[PDB]
């Protein structure tokens, strides 16, 4: 039973320091690249940091570079994010995400529940024009995500992902590399597009499908998310 | 063309024409053996030796030019510096790499279990680097001191003899006698052990001691005369005139190694 | 009873007379006016390096990109052929493995050997590690070959002189195929997976009905042990490879041999056999450390895939027909094209 | 042993019962298949480099 | 020009490569032995001194031994014997008391088949002649002439011991490529492991000389 429980969040005074801890249980933590993804109180998702299997590769967002530091303790199955010089920007829920990379893998598959941090007072631009769209249960709807740069690579893999964050829940992976559907996702969800144009077509709308739909590129770091389209009614 | 120069002229050419193909054949074999599963420390060194030999054989034609030119350098002076540098650097890189092999032969038979247990190909790489660092690094320091101040380093001025000759003696003591003392010690005990260990067939017993002795002689016949010249030089306080002859022999080993290590193995 | 032994001989005579009767013209006579294939110039494109012991078996995925390989080191490696990348490396309980397979779906792999067990491995788990799904036990002898029909069905050959069909879910033999009188060495499913053929050390090949569980036909011709067998893409013929240094072509409908692939210089046996997508080329591994390419219709050598240093153990062709993989006892797979 | 010999006889009966086509026909049908699928085979007729995924 | 995900997939491949090399190094520091014998001819008892295949582990003087018994594998050996091409040595067991139990000749027939096998050209054989105490009691009762009619020497343990030894060593044809180490073990011994250690030491030395090129 895969689960990722984060801890180490609370009210921090500005310019301070705090460490987060993402405990892992029920999978080979050693052989899984890990990510950190934040979410500001009423905003979309923002990627923070990554650490590979073997701790042999690390990246950061430009907003945190120098300040934040990521590290993993494979024996104890725990991921860490040592944050320094905290700002009133950093106030966010921090999620802890697993990702495995081999031919025909499903990255960004499982997300943790998250932990709330409160600080007291060349990039590819993904665009979702529709902020919200009302829907009727039973009908079909299409979500549109545009890109600044063509996400098709020479190898022939269009690195465009889709996620769903249901009200009061952690984001769930739906579709990876434009078309390929994730496990435990009904066949109602379907994904298609071109180099820059993308469309997530949801058929037979269920009452459980309501939520915010994000689109993320994984062509090159930094990994960038969209604004998010909220289904309602 | 003096009758002296003629002999040096002929010798290098013979070393060039037999050595260069022999190495290239042996290189192919050794490269292949590294890519195959479970390589040994000695396989790394044997590769390293062959490369060190080639470098000398590829700079040997310039020495053939000298012998044809009757010891007078006509090429740009920058060539002389690089040619001579790579030549001597290779001699000493060979000297130390052979001392490296002598150890792996001793440990093989003196402590067979403890050799097997701790036989990671890492150590072979370390051993090869030390040989490169000691040989190329020693030469590098020297040539750096020169620039920061008709013959290709064979008419040193009386004033220069008060730095070139001291350095030559230093090269003899620590860059030949050290890897010599190792080599002699290893092959002395190696032969003594192979003739005291009786759980063997007679054919192997002779084959082994045979090649052990031939290797030790190669070492002392090829690299002996050149490193003795350094000493002779310091005592006389004058560059030995017969240095040019000694290098021929030190080069001969680049021709005589590939046969002794690879071609003799192919016979067996 | 002596009569039974005599009656058997009478039926064997009858069968021989029947198959002689329908023999009117040889394949050679018919394939005289067709033009030769020419010289087949293939070059090594990839060399998959990783195994630290003799490679005994390999098998392509259906995607025609991923392939699994087995070695005596005690490791299954799944390769990405295009990128020369290792996707999974599976440690095996028994290092002695003589076979491996890859499920058509691509969700499972199998292997076995001197353990007398066919071990199924689930590739796609939530835990993100390859784990043993089932260990199929029942065979008395070494597992010689294994091939999936489905995610829940696999058929195995063993040195106990039997083949067996399994229900992986329950882990039980559904039916046992008995008939051979020697160690069954190789196996080949028909395209439709309703029939399969098996070659044994009794110098005989047999056609099996998977569903009914009976020997439909028996094929004789080889002088020595049949080490390899493969089905012709049509599914109405198959090719064997034996220790008598010959490959042979049998058809099912006429129930007899058609063509023999022999060269006087060749004296070592065949390890492995496979067809091209068309079935115009018949590739064959040998013990002389090189694979040869035969014009399957004319029986003339067309090319040589020389490159390996040691015995060519296993040999496989992609489904798209684009490439050929040759494993060897030199611990290298080479992908030819 | 007697049952084994009997079992062999029963198997041989079944193999004798099957109908057989002429070799000429079977020979032609193998030829016909290889003629029809000649263009599909990449190894028989080397494909251009762009198509080959093993470039390298 | 690799994509983000492609580079990570390469990183994985490298880590796999690393762990394969480590498992290899560990395997190289282990002695692999093959155990053969005419039925149960003291294969069990020497295992105590230390189903398709059975594997045994024992360590002695910082050297790990893996012993494989292939008695349960009742199939044509020729079709899988090549798997053990590359074992350090082959331990062969003969019951010296099974001379009058024909079986000795069957053991001899098995012995020469292994000795003169194309796969085991340069593979040393550590012959054990088990059950010498019973044999010493058996020879005084029943003569060796039953087994070997050409035996002309006196029916004594010491002479017959050397005689049977000679018979097996004579079966060996390739006397240059490989060696045969013989030992007279019994049930009441504690020095059989030592004898294997001595024999294997010799085999290691030879392989060490092959790598250097002396050998
Ligand atoms: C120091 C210094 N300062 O002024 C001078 C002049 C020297 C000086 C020191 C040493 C030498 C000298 O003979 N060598 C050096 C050498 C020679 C040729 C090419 C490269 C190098 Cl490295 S190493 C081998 C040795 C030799 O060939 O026997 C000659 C000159
Ligand atoms: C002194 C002998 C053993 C030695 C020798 O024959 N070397 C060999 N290497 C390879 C094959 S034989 C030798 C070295 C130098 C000269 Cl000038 C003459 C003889």
């Amino acid at each position: 039973d895969v689960q990722l429980v984060e801890s180490g969040g609370g009210l921090v005074q500005p310019g301070g320091s705090r460490k987060l801890s993402c405990s892992a249980s029920g999978f080979a933590f050693s052989s899984f690249g890990m990510h950190w993804v934040r979410q500001a109180p009423e905003k979309g998702l923002e990627w923070v940091a990554y650490i590979s299997s073997g701790s042999g590769t690390i990246y950061y967002a430009d907003t945190v570079k120098g300040r934040f530091t990521i590290s993993r303790d494979d024996p104890k199955n725990t991921l860490f994010l040592q944050m320094t010089s905290l700002r009133s920007e950093d106030t966010a829920m921090y999620y802890c995400v697993r990702s495995i990379y081999y031919y025909g893998s499903s990255p960004f598959d499982f997300w943790g529940q998250g932990t709330t941090l409160t600080v007291s007072s060349s990039d590819i631009v993904m665009t979702q024009a529709t902020s919200s769209v009302p829907v009727t249960p039973g009908e079909s709807v299409s979500i549109s995500c545009r890109s600044s740069k063509s996400l098709l690579h020479s190898n022939g893999n269009t690195y465009l992902y889709w996620f769903l964050q249901r009200p009061g829940q952690s984001p769930q992976l739906l579709i990876y590399r434009m078309s390929n559907l994730a496990s435990g996702v009904p066949d109602r969800f379907s994904g298609s597009g071109s180099g820059t144009a993308f469309t997530l077509t949801i058929s037979r709308l269920e009452a459980e499908d309501v939520g915010v739909y994000y689109c993320m590129q994984h062509l090159e770091y930094p990994l960038t998310f969209g604004a998010g389209t909220k289904l309602e009614l | 063309p003096d009758w002296k120069s003629s002999l040096i002229l002929m010798a290098y050419i013979i070393i060039f024409l037999t050595g260069l193909p022999a190495n290239l054949l042996a290189l192919r074999a050794f490269v292949g053996r590294i890519r195959q599963p479970q390589p040994a420390p000695v396989h790394i060194l044997l590769l390293s030796l062959t490369l060190a030999d080639l470098l000398l054989l590829l700079l040997l034609p310039f020495k053939i030019i000298e012998a044809a030119s009757n010891f007078r350098w006509y090429l740009p002076k920058v060539v002389c510096a690089l040619t001579s540098f790579g030549f001597y650097s290779s001699i000493y890189c060979s000297t130390w790499l052979l001392a490296g092999i002598s150890i792996e032969r001793y440990l093989g038979v003196a402590f067979p279990v403890q050799y097997k247990l701790s036989r990671r190909p890492l150590y072979g790489v370390i051993a090869a680097l030390v040989a490169w660092v000691m040989s190329f690094g020693h030469c590098t320091i020297v040539i750096i001191v020169q620039y920061l101040n008709i013959t290709c380093y064979e008419n040193f001025t009386d004033n220069q003899l008060d730095v070139v000759l001291p350095v030559r003696l230093e090269l003899c003591l620590v860059l030949f006698f050290i890897p010599m003392a190792v080599t002699i010690f290893c092959y002395w005990r190696f032969v003594w052990i192979m003739l005291s260990q009786p759980l063997v067939g007679a054919q192997r017993r002779r084959r082994a001691v045979g090649l052990a002795v031939v290797t030790l002689l190669n070492f002392l016949v090829c690299f002996g005369p050149y490193n003795v010249s350094h000493l002779v030089g310091y005592h006389q306080r004058k560059s030995p005139w017969w240095r040019s002859i000694a290098v021929v022999f030190s080069s001969l080993n680049a021709s005589l190694d590939p046969l002794l290590f690879y071609f003799s193995s192919s016979v067996v | 009873l002596d009569q039974l032994r005599q009656e058997a001989e009478q039926l064997k005579n009858q069968i021989r007379d029947a198959r002689k009767a329908c023999a009117d013209a040889t394949l050679s006579q018919i394939t005289n006016n067709i033009d030769p294939v020419g010289r087949i110039q293939m070059r090594t494109r990839r060399t998959l390096r990783g195994h630290l012991a003799k490679i005994y078996a390999m098998h392509w995925g259906t995607d025609s990109r991923l392939l699994v390989s087995a070695s005596q080191d005690g490791k299954l490696i799944i390769w990405d052929s295009y990128t020369t990348n290792k996707v999974h490396a599976i440690p095996l309980r028994s290092s002695w493995v003589m076979t491996c397979a890859y499920a058509p779906s691509g969700n499972y792999v199998a292997c076995g050997g001197l353990d007398n067990i066919c071990s199924i491995y689930n590739l796609k788990t939530r835990e993100g590690n390859v784990r043993v799904s089932r260990e199929l036990a029942g065979h008395t002898g070494y597992l010689s070959c294994c091939r999936f029909l489905d995610d829940n069905q696999i058929v195995t050959s063993s040195g106990d002189t039997t083949c067996a069909l399994w229900d992986i879910e329950t882990g039980q033999q559904t039916t046992t195929f008995t008939g051979h009188t020697g160690d069954v060495m190789s196996l080949s499913l028909a395209p439709d997976t309703r029939l399969f053929v098996s070659g044994a050390c009794d110098a005989s090949a047999k056609l099996w009905d998977v569903r009914e569980g009976m020997c439909r036909q028996t094929f004789t011709g080889h002088e020595s042990d049949i080490n390899a067998i493969c089905f012709f893409p049509n599914g109405n013929a198959f090719a064997t490879g034996s220790d008598d240094a010959t490959c042979r072509l049998f058809d099912l409908r006429a129930d007899q041999e058609l063509m023999t692939y022999s060269h006087d210089n060749i004296i070592c046996g065949i390890t492995s056999v496979s067809f091209s997508k068309s079935g115009r080329l018949l590739l064959a591994g040998y013990d002389d450390f090189n694979c040869n390419v035969w014009d399957a219709l004319k029986a003339d050598r067309a090319g040589v895939l020389a490159g390996h240093d040691n015995r060519v153990s296993c040999l496989g062709v992609t489904d798209d027909g684009m490439a050929v993989a040759t494993g060897s006892w030199d611990s290298f797979l080479k992908i030819w094209n | 042993s007697i049952a084994q010999a009997r079992k062999l006889v029963e198997q041989l009966k079944m193999e004798a019962n099957i109908d057989r086509i002429k070799v000429s026909k079977a020979a032609a049908d193998l030829m016909a298949y290889c003629e029809a699928h000649a263009k599909e085979d990449p190894l028989l007729t080397p494909v251009p480099a762009s198509e080959n995924p093993f470039r390298e | 020009t690799l994509s983000a995900e492609d580079k990570a997939a390469v990183e994985r491949s490298k880590m796999i490569d690393r762990n394969l090399r480590e498992d290899g190094e560990k395997a190289a520091r282990e002695v692999k032995l093959l155990l053969l014998g005419a039925g149960e001819s003291g294969k069990s008892t020497i295992v105590k001194q230390m189903t398709g295949i059975v594997e045994t582990h024992f360590t002695f003087k910082d050297l790990h031994f893996k012993m494989f018994d292939v008695g349960g594998q009742r199939s044509e050996r020729k079709k899988w014997i090549h798997c053990f091409e590359g074992v350090t040595a082959i331990i062969f067991c003969v019951a010296l008391s099974d001379y009058d139990l024909n079986r000795m000749h069957e053991s001899m027939k098995l012995f020469d088949s292994i000795c003169n096998n194309k796969w085991f050209t340069d593979t040393s054989i550590i012959l054990f002649l088990n059950k010498k105490d019973l044999f010493e009691e058996k020879i005084k009762k029943s003569p060796l002439t039953i087994c070997y009619p050409e035996y002309a020497g006196s029916n004594t343990y010491e002479e017959a011991a050397a005689y049977i030894q000679c018979q097996f060593e004579d079966l060996n044809k390739r006397k240059d490529t490989k060696e045969i180490y013989t030992h007279f073990t019994c049930a009441t011994d504690t020095k059989n492991v030592q004898f294997v250690f001595d024999a294997v030491t010799d085999v290691i030395i030879k392989n060490n000389l092959k790598d250097c090129g002396l050998f």
